């Protein structure tokens, strides 16, 4: 499904030169081959291709008339949790949450990516762990977060009886099966789930959308 | 010479500034670094969540007296 040439770019892209050398630039991240170089097989994600990576998506939402969607930094859910609403309340700054139809929102556990989709149209927040692990407080501190945006940023108050969570059972959605591709389900379970298409991927698809990914990134596109 | 900032993190130390309105953050951004013995890849620097980068202008961002830079490090995960 990739070219010669697309391979090409992709290996000169993984390995072989300056640490330190700009890749590419937008979104206002810069990255860089060391950061590249986290989607070699079996290496884990740093924060600067899942932020970049991020950002693609919601370029992509909106050149093909998908949801409206609105990307959180993977900061931004320790400092929530760290220093409370008060810590994250200029975070979302020239942006009113509530006019987006879905708002994805990564989660860093300790050497582990998570994630939850945050879905206005449905008022709903789903939980995704590639590695089973229940979301259950993750997801009532942000939906307190969303609770105190409404009453902050468009002074009403919301209606928390209308609001449900699950976080997804690992039966439900696919799960890893080597110990580093959770920040590529994470990566993944946002792609899908912001097109609002069924999870029909597996692991098994993991390994091209990895090689696949560096692409997305270099030319600040997706396939 | 326009304005100051304070520049705070985990474990890293606060550090004030007095930076140029029009001049790159970049320095700021390096000098930190530097008195934190850190390596400059090694921080991400936001300034009220949004990323900072190297190229970026007080000036540009609209920066005000006073404001706060905050410094993370790079998250990994498996």
């Amino acid at each position: 499904e990739l070219t010669e040439d697309m391979e090409k770019e992709i290996s000169n892209a993984l390995g072989h030169g300056p640490q330190d050398e700009i890749l590419s630039s937008a979104f206002k991240l810069r990255i860089t081959r060391g950061d590249i170089q986290t989607l070699k097989n079996y290496h884990w994600l740093n924060d600067e291709v899942i932020n970049f990576y991020m950002n693609l998506l919601v370029e992509r939402n909106k050149k093909q008339g998908y949801p409206a969607l609105h990307v959180f930094s993977t900061f931004f859910y320790p400092k929530l949790k760290s220093g409370g609403y008060q810590a994250v309340k200029r975070w979302t700054k020239g942006v009113n949450l509530f006019e987006q139809e879905i708002i994805l929102v990564p989660i860093h556990r300790k050497v582990h990516w998570s994630l939850v989709v945050i879905d206005l149209r449905k008022k709903c927040l789903k939980y995704l762990d590639s590695m089973g692990q229940k979301g259950h407080r993750i997801c009532e501190i942000l939906l307190q977060y969303l609770q105190d945006e409404s009453k902050t940023k468009r002074n009403s108050d919301l209606n928390l009886l209308e609001w449900t969570h699950h976080s997804m059972k690992p039966h439900e959605i696919p799960q890893q099966l080597n110990g580093s591709d959770s920040g590529m389900f994470t990566c993944k379970y946002a792609d899908y789930i912001s097109r609002d298409k069924p999870i029909t991927f597996t692991q098994h698809q993991m390994p091209l959308f990895r090689k696949k990914m560096v692409w997305e990134i270099l030319h600040q596109q997706l396939l | 010479e326009y304005i100051k900032l304070k520049v705070i993190g985990q474990d890293s130390s606060e550090i004030h500034f007095k930076v140029k309105m029009t001049t790159h953050l970049k320095k700021l951004m390096e000098s930190y670094c530097q008195r934190q013995g850190v390596p400059m890849n090694s921080l991400r620097f936001l300034w009220e969540g949004q990323r900072i980068a190297d190229n970026h202008t007080p000036k540009e961002l609209g920066m005000e007296e006073e404001d706060v830079i905050e410094v993370y490090q790079e998250q990994t995960g498996g």
